[PDB]
């Protein structure tokens, strides 16, 4: 995955579960949580992005 | 008439209710599942949605419906 | 360039319109989810989070109040059209005592033309409560041509009003200097609106209405009196009726104002042909009003050295128990919008009420004491209008408060001093309350106790422990031997309320004496306690609004917040918006005994008919003294016996009446959704039906969202109040249209 | 009649059963809530955040569905109360007619009926009803501090 | 007949309701004047309850021991115009609304600022499908055929 | 006037502490101040500072902290927030180690830590009878 | 006294410190994340429960979870 890339959130606790997201920026350095998703549905409190880990989302073909 | 009717409401709510409290604090996802696939009650909180949603749509069907006919007639 | 105004200061576009939530600097984005809609109406007339200029406000505030005033003349050139054209008032006028007032006619459309009443006159349509009737035959319109031509004016003033607000919003603003000119404001208006205005009408009356109702009460047809313009250009038809105008107004000018004693009089009570208060008395009232208000306009210096500074006046008012006084109040009002309108809209309802009172008390209209459902309905209205303005006053108290108040301008002032003793106020105010309610409500159970145990003797009844109002016969007694002992130059008292004779017009009753009883002292009792919690409520929404000891920074939450959490053991509803709404609540419940006890006094032990004898026989026969002692009695001798009118209106012309009462019964029971619930639970079962949706790919981009706490506990007191209101408002219709 | 107020007994089970099944499946999270399970069956809210959580828990739901599980009851006891008055009475006629629209309930039925319970104690006396029609009171008075 | 009813042409309490109407009409027509509009409305009151009276009693209605009207939807097609030709109309309006709604929506979702689209409505796009929905029974059984009608997984779900 | 010259002149309020405030546990804030600012009370109203040491005491943690907050709206940072049990045992409160909790400061260990996002909770069936 | 938990779903942004009335939460040196700072509970004593914490917590379900438990003079707000 990489910027622009789109994936499937597989993080059960999470209001874009199972849903796709745009890939920010795939931090390189040894961050627990890497990956930026950019939504376009705002979540409950209203943020429309999140920080994923690699093995919470899932590349669209 | 009444005091049993009544009764028979308050023990179904009571049902009800305790299958919410095993659902929260009895319910175990891995004994209800083997490999993988669910058992037939784990399987009740995959078509969750389904369920409530056509709870909804007959709640919603019936009362639009009987509240009309009944206000047409007023 | 003038020193007053600034010109085209907003550009006449539509772009604006085609963005909604412009004004908002969150709202501007575009929605995201449906919290933005609801967002977008509670936020539209919140001009202090639009714009960070005091200016600006003023100037939104100016040009709103331009477009409510021409609304309501919109209203009112309706009204007038109405009487003209689909009312039966030239029919009413030659019979108003026994022709029912219409002014709406019904389409024969889905069986609805039932609602067609018989009103009389050879007229169908539905019977009108609002006095329009009485108030035209009192301004002497004897023709439908003229009620056409009044709401002709009315548009032409809608549409004047209308420009004026979007010319002083686009085209010439006024500035802040301007409209903090408050010494200037109330100067104008007192002399100006208020004096000149009651000297026009004065004018008018003398003029107009005196000849034309009094050649109306001698029996000369509306078709041969004069038209109104003759009897000026003619001091001949005028001169007969009243026989001092042929002295002109010589008398005026010499002082010599004895002379105009035909047509000024004071004579108090009723006219024994209409029922209604001397139209003489009227003139001459409106005339002493007139020069009051106008003296009253030369107080506060504005441009000469002349007249008083209100900050002058109000620094000058301290004392030993108030530290600094008055002192700051004079920036607090000249630089708060919320805090003139707490003030304005509290004396506002409290003067609508006390127009309720008045209004039945001293009828000002010809035949419109006889006419029972204006009477009720007219009371009605004017009492809830009164408690809205004043929760809404209230409400803005708090909101100042929140915003607008400055600790360090409010050092050791009347506000600071409050709220430092806040808790005081508001614990002995709870005492007050507990005392009044415990006392009131429990002697009613008490009497019902007593009553269901078969103890007749132990009620606190007359015919058992009695609780005489003492006070307030005094005063009734006080009043009705004012004329010639107090008021001596008075012939009759101001209301036969007080006490005198049974004024019946047409063999109903117009004005009687109203006896207070043991019944009258626990309804009073009720009134004060119910008015006391609801003060306590609105007192604890407005001292608290800031800081507490619950939440000490409660202030920087806002004025309208839902809570700040499930901690402290739980800070529901701590806002001061939380407290606007239970207030709402308490004035509902205050305001519905209020006019409960106002319907069942007035039918039981005022109104009626008079036989020729002098016989009285009321609508319900004095059942109020007795039954209305106790809990049941109102259920049963009020509420079950007179809505037997609301229930068996179905297949008449009343009808409506019963399908609004169901149906405001359905919105009460409607709002107790709301009221009961929470959005944790709406919003979850929002979440399965957008998964339905999702599933049949019609889910909308604007992601479907519960309504706020603070907007979902709006919503049911909405409710609540329309389905209560409505439903109390389609009993007393019906309940006093069919008897 | 009978049709259509087994149609409303229908839509009263059907949106009890709704709530309650709600509640019961959305005991264990929700998308609001995605660990109401580590709160507990009954617990007060989440907190003003996220839009507002009030009344989340299954408690809740439970809550809720009292309300109408005692109005489908209601519905029910009237129907049959008013079925069997009409019947013992012998104006089966009277069900017959005013049974399909409300106002026919609320003037047969309620206003109808109530008029001997009201009248257990007078200004003039009391009957052995009196203790119903203080009973009545009662209930009147208990329900609104509910509401309170 | 059917349930123990009768036919409203032969039930006497349904005369008897039209002639109890009708005379409390008159009665009320007797307290106007001449062809005053009052007594016209009146007389068009009469005459509408009259036609009313005898269309539904030429109409294969059947009455109850009340004289009033009752409705035969147990699905027979002898009283199809009852319920089953008015649910017919029913769906296909119901689903002529539902189908251009989701038509909008999904068009609209493909676009920059799907959002400002559902405020502010594409009024020639919303004209174009709005009368594009009669076929909603053939495009709707072409959709679902295709697999278009359905979402699969990419729908979202709660925790448990 | 005043028991204490540092005292802020505040005419008294009837928010203050109650008897819980004499047998349980008080709270005192001091600060000091360039200028006899005007603010508002916690508790009550308006008061003013004193131009140099102030102290405030007050019945909870949460209202000397909304002091505070207000304070840092004077550019005042310095203020800091004692806890007195019924005798005279200070524990200075806020700022704990002398850095403001929002700045991480070294020597702070993480307490209340879950290495794990809210998913890997354990489920409730399993943590019965403990 | 209530029960409040961090989880390494922390960003760092220090919302929930600065939002704390009763100051419980304080920010801790970590190296989890970009900002390379965790936030902390040491004072949960103090803990009241109002949440206005997780109000301000921008990860997708919350980093800090406030668990209310027993109840204290403390934690029930109580100025008396
Ligand atoms: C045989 C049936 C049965 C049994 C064994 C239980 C057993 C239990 N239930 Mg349960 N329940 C039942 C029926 C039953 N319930 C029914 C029918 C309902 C629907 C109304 C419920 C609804 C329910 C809920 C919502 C909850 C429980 C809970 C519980 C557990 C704790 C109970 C507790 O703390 O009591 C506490 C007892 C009281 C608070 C006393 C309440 C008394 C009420 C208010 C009536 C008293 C007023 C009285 C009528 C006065 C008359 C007034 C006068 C003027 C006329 C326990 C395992 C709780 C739990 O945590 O489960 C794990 C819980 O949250 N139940
Ligand atoms: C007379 C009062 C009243 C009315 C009409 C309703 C109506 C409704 N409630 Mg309800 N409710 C009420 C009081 C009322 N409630 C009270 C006092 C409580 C206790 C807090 C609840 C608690 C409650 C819960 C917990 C739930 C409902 C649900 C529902 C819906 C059921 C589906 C239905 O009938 O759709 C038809 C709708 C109507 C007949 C009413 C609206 C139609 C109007 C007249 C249209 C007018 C257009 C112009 C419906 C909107 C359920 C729901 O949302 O299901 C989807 C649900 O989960 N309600
Ligand atoms: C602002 C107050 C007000 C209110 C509440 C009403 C209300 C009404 N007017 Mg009305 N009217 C008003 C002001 C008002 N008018 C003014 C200022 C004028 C002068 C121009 C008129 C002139 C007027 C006429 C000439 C007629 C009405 C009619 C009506 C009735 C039917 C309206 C209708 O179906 O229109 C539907 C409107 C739309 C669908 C447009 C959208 C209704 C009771 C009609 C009536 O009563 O028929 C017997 C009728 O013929 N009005
Ligand atoms: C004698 C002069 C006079 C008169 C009659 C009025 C009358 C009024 N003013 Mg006003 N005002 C005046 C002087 C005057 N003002 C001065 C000198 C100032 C500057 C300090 C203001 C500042 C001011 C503000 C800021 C506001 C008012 C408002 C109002 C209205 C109150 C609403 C009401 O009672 O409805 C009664 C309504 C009527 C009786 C309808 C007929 C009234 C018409 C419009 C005559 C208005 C007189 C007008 C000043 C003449 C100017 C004409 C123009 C070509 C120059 C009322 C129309 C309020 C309002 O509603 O705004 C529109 C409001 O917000 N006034
Ligand atoms: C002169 C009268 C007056 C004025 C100028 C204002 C002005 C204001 N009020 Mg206010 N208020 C008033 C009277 C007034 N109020 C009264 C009498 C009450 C007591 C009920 C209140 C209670 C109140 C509260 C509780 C709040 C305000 C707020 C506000 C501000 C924003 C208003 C807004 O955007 O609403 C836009 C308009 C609407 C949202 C309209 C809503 C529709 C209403 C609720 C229903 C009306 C139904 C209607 C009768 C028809 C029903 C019939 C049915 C059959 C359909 C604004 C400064 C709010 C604020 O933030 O202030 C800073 C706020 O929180 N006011
Ligand atoms: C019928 C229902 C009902 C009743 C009885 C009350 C009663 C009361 N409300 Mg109210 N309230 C109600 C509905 C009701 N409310 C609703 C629906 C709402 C929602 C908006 C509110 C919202 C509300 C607010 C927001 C406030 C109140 C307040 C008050 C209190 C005013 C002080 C008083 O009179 O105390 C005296 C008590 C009574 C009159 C009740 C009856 C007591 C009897 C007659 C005498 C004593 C009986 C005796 C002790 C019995 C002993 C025997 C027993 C042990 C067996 C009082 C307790 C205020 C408050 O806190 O008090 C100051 C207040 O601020 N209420
Ligand atoms: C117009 C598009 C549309 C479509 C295709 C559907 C389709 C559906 N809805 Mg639904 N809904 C819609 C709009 C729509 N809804 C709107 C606008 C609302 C807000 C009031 C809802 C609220 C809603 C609820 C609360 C529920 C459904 C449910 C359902 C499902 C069962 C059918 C049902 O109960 O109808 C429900 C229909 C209504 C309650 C009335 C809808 C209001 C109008 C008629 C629709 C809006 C028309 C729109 C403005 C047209 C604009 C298009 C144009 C610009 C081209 C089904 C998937 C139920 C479900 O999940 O069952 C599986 C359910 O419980 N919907
Ligand atoms: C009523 C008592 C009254 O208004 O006396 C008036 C009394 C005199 O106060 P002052 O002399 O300080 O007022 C002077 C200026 O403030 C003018 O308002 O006011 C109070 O002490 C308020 C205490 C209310 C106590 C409620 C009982
Ligand atoms: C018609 C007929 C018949 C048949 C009958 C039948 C077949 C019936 C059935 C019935 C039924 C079939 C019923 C049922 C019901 C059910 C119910 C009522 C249920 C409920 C449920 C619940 C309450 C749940 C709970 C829970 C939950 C929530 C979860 C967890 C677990 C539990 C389980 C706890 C016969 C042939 C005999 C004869 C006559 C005719
Ligand atoms: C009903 C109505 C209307 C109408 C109104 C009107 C018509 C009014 C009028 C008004 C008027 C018509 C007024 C007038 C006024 C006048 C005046 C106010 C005057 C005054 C004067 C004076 C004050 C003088 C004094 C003097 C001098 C200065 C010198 C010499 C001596 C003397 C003393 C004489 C409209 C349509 C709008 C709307 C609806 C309602
Ligand atoms: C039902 C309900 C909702 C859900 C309600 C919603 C989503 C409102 C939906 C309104 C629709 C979408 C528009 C209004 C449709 C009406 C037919 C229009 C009004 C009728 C006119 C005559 C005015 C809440 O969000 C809520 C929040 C807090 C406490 C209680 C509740 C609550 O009870
Ligand atoms: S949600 Fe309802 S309960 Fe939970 S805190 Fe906000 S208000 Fe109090
Ligand atoms: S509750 Fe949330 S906010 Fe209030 S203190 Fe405990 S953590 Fe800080």
């Amino acid at each position: 995955i990489q910027k622009g890339s789109t994936v499937r959130i597989l993080r059960k606790e999470s209001y874009w579960y199972n849903e796709s997201g745009t890939v920010v920026v795939v931090d390189q350095s040894k961050v627990r949580y890497p990956v930026l998703v950019r939504f376009t549905k705002v979540n409950y409190a209203g943020t429309n992005t999140n920080n994923f880990g690699l093995n919470e989302v899932e590349e669209v073909v | 008439y009444t005091h049993h009717q009544y009764i028979a409401g308050f023990l179904m709510v009571g049902a009800f209710a305790h299958g919410a409290i095993f659902f929260v604090r009895d319910y175990d996802p891995a004994v209800n599942t083997r490999n993988g696939e669910k058992n037939v009650l784990a399987r009740m909180l995959e078509h969750k949605e389904a369920i409530i949603s056509h709870l909804s749509w007959v709640s919603l069907f019936l009362g639009f419906h009987t509240l009309g006919i009944y206000v047409h007639n007023d | 360039k003038s020193t007053i105004v600034d010109f085209n200061p907003v550009e006449t576009s539509f772009e604006k319109w085609a963005k909604p939530g412009q004004f908002s600097r969150t709202l501007a984005k575009g929605p995201k989810t449906t919290t933005w809609i609801w967002n977008l109406h509670a936020d539209a007339h919140d001009f202090d989070i639009q714009t960070n200029s005091l200016q600006e406000v003023s100037r939104k505030i100016f040009s709103a109040h331009f477009g409510q005033l021409a609304v309501i003349f919109l209203w009112l050139s309706g009204m007038h059209f109405h009487g003209a054209y689909f009312s039966n008032y030239s029919a009413w006028l030659t019979n108003p005592t026994s022709t029912k007032p219409s002014a709406q006619i019904v389409w024969p459309i889905v069986g609805q033309e039932v609602l067609n009443a018989d009103v009389g006159g050879n007229f169908q349509g539905i019977q009108i409560t609002s006095g329009f009737f009485q108030l035209w035959r009192a301004e002497g319109i004897t023709s439908e041509v003229e009620l056409y031509w009044t709401a002709v004016g009315g548009l032409v003033a809608s549409f004047l009003m209308l420009f004026a607000g979007w010319f002083h919003y686009h085209k010439a603003a006024p500035k802040l200097e301007w409209f903090q000119n408050v010494e200037s404001m109330l100067n104008h208006h007192l002399a100006g609106l208020l004096g000149l205005g009651s000297l026009s009408w004065a004018g008018h009356q003398i003029h107009i209405a005196l000849p034309i109702n009094k050649l109306l009460d001698l029996g000369v047809s509306p078709e041969e009196i004069p038209l109104p313009y003759e009897f000026i250009l003619n001091r001949d038809l005028i001169a007969q009726l009243y026989p001092s105008f042929n002295k002109g107004l010589t008398p005026f000018f010499t002082l010599n104002w004895g002379e105009y004693s035909d047509f000024l009089t004071f004579k108090g009570g009723l006219n024994p042909v209409t029922g209604g208060l001397w139209l003489t008395d009227t003139a001459h009232h409106h005339l002493a009003i007139a020069v009051l208000f106008i003296v009253a306009g030369h107080m506060y210096k504005t441009n000469w050295f002349l007249g008083h500074s209100i900050k002058t006046i109000l620094e000058a008012h301290k004392g030993p128990f108030t530290g600094e006084g008055h002192k700051g109040l004079y920036e607090v009002l000249t630089t708060s919008w919320h805090a003139q309108l707490a003030i304005n809209l509290a004396l506002f309802g409290s003067l609508s009420i006390i127009v309720a009172h008045h209004m039945y008390a001293m009828p000002p209209y010809p035949y419109i004491a006889i006419d029972y459902p204006t009477q009720l309905s007219l009371f009605t209205h004017h009492v809830w209008i009164g408690g809205f303005c004043i929760v809404g006053g209230a409400a803005h108290g708090a909101i100042f408060f929140v915003r607008d108040y400055n600790a360090a301008n409010n050092y050791n002032n009347l506000i600071d001093r409050v709220i430092r003793h806040r808790d005081a106020i508001i614990s002995h105010l709870n005492w007050v309350c507990i005392f009044l309610g415990c006392h009131s409500f429990g002697l009613y159970v008490h009497n019902d106790t007593m009553r269901a145990l078969g103890r007749s003797q132990d009620l606190f009844s007359d015919n058992a422990i009695a609780l005489k109002p003492i006070f307030a016969q005094f005063i009734q007694n006080l009043h009705t031997l004012a004329p010639g002992s107090t008021a001596p130059n008075a012939l009759t008292t101001v209301s036969y309320a007080f006490g005198g004779d049974v004024i019946s017009v047409g063999s109903k009753i117009a004005m009687m004496p109203i006896s207070l009883g043991t019944a009258d002292f626990l309804v009073h009792h009720i009134h004060a306690f119910t008015i006391h919690v609801t003060v306590l409520i609105l007192l604890k929404g407005v001292l608290y609004s800031r800081n507490s000891r619950l939440i000490p920074d409660k202030a920087n939450l806002g004025f309208r917040f839902p809570c700040d959490g499930p901690g402290r053991g739980g800070t529901c509803q701590v806002s001061a918006w939380d407290h606007v709404f239970l207030g709402l609540f308490w004035m509902y419940n205050s305001i519905s005994i209020v006019i409960f006890h106002f319907s069942w006094k007035m039918q039981s032990d005022v109104w009626g008919t008079v036989s020729p004898t002098g016989a009285v026989s009321h609508i319900t026969g004095g059942n109020f003294a007795q039954s209305s002692i106790t809990i049941n009695g109102w259920l049963r001798d009020f509420l079950w016996s007179q809505a037997a009118q609301v229930v068996q209106s179905y297949g008449s012309s009343l009808s409506a009446y019963g399908l609004i009462f169901l149906g405001a019964h359905f919105i009460w029971a409607f709002s107790l959704m709301f009221l009961f619930s929470g959005r944790g639970y709406w919003q979850e079962l929002i979440e399965s039906i957008v998964w339905a949706h999702n599933k049949l790919k019609v889910a909308p981009s604007i992601q479907p969202r519960a309504l706020s706490i603070t907007q979902g506990r709006a919503v049911g007191v909405a409710h609540y109040l329309l389905g209560g209101i409505g439903t109390t408002w389609a009993f007393f219709l019906a309940r006093i249209i069919s008897v | 009649g009978d049709f259509l107020v087994h149609h409303a007994i229908a839509l009263g089970l059907h949106t009890t059963t709704l709530i309650l099944v709600k509640g019961a499946l959305d005991a264990r999270g929700s998308k609001l809530m995605p660990d109401k399970k580590d709160f507990g069956y009954s617990f007060p809210c989440d907190g003003p955040g996220r839009g507002g959580t009030c009344d989340i828990s299954a408690w809740d739901a439970f809550y809720l569905a009292m309300f109408w599980m005692l109005n489908t009851i209601g519905w029910v006891t009237f129907y049959w109360h008013w079925k069997h008055l009409t019947l013992w009475q012998g104006n089966q006629v009277q069900f017959n007619e005013s049974s399909n629209y409300i106002m026919g309930w609320l003037r047969d039925y309620l206003w109808l009926n109530s008029s001997p319970l009201i009248n257990g104690y007078n200004p003039f006396g009391m009957n052995s009803l009196s203790v119903w029609a203080w009973m009545f009171l009662f209930g009147h008075l208990v329900w609104a501090t509910g509401f309170m | 007949d059917i349930g123990g009813l009768n036919p409203c042409k032969d039930s006497e309490v349904f005369q008897k309701r039209l002639a109890k109407t009708v005379k409390k009409l008159e009665n009320r027509l007797k307290k106007y004047e001449e062809g005053t509009p009052p007594q016209i409305a009146i007389q068009q009151q009469i005459t509408q309850t009259k036609q009313r009276f005898t269309r539904y009693a030429d109409s294969n209605l059947l009455c109850g021991n009340d004289g009033l009207p009752h409705l035969i939807t147990d699905g027979r097609w002898s009283h199809g115009s009852e319920f089953l030709l008015p649910s017919i109309l029913f769906l296909y309006i119901s689903g002529w609304i539902g189908w251009v709604g989701r038509k909008y929506i999904r068009t609209v979702g493909q676009t920059s600022n799907p959002t400002e689209k559902e405020i502010i409505i594409d009024v020639p796009l919303a004209i174009s499908i709005m009368t594009s929905g009669f076929l909603w029974p053939f495009a709707a059984w072409q959709e679902f055929l295709s697999g278009d009608l359905i979402a699969s997984d990419e729908t979202i779900t709660t925790s448990p | 006037k005043l028991k204490q010259s540092d005292f802020p002149k505040f005419e008294g309020s009837t928010g203050g502490w109650l008897s819980a405030a004499k047998n349980e546990e008080k709270y005192v804030i001091i600060w000091t101040s360039k200028d006899a600012s005007l603010f508002e009370m916690p508790t009550g109203g308006t008061a003013k500072m004193n131009a140099g040491n102030n102290v405030a005491y007050f019945a909870r943690k949460e209202q000397c902290l909304a002091l505070g907050s207000q304070l840092r709206g004077f550019k005042i940072t310095n203020y800091k927030i004692f806890r007195i049990y019924p005798p005279l045992d200070i524990t200075l409160l806020h700022p704990f180690d002398g850095v403001f909790p929002e700045k991480v400061n070294q020597g702070r260990s993480p307490v209340g830590k879950r290495d794990a996002s809210i998913g890997g909770n354990p489920n409730p069936a399993s943590l019965k009878f403990q | 006294s209530h029960t409040v938990k961090i989880y390494d779903t922390c960003i760092g942004c220090t919302q929930c410190v600065r939002a704390c009335p009763t100051d419980v939460l304080e920010m801790v040196p970590w190296d989890g994340c970009k900002a390379g700072q965790i936030a902390s509970a040491p004072r949960t004593e103090d803990c009241v429960g109002c949440k206005r914490c997780e109000t301000a917590c921008p990860t997708d379900f919350l980093s800090v979870r406030v668990y209310l438990g027993g109840e204290t003079t403390r934690s029930l707000g109580l100025a008396y």
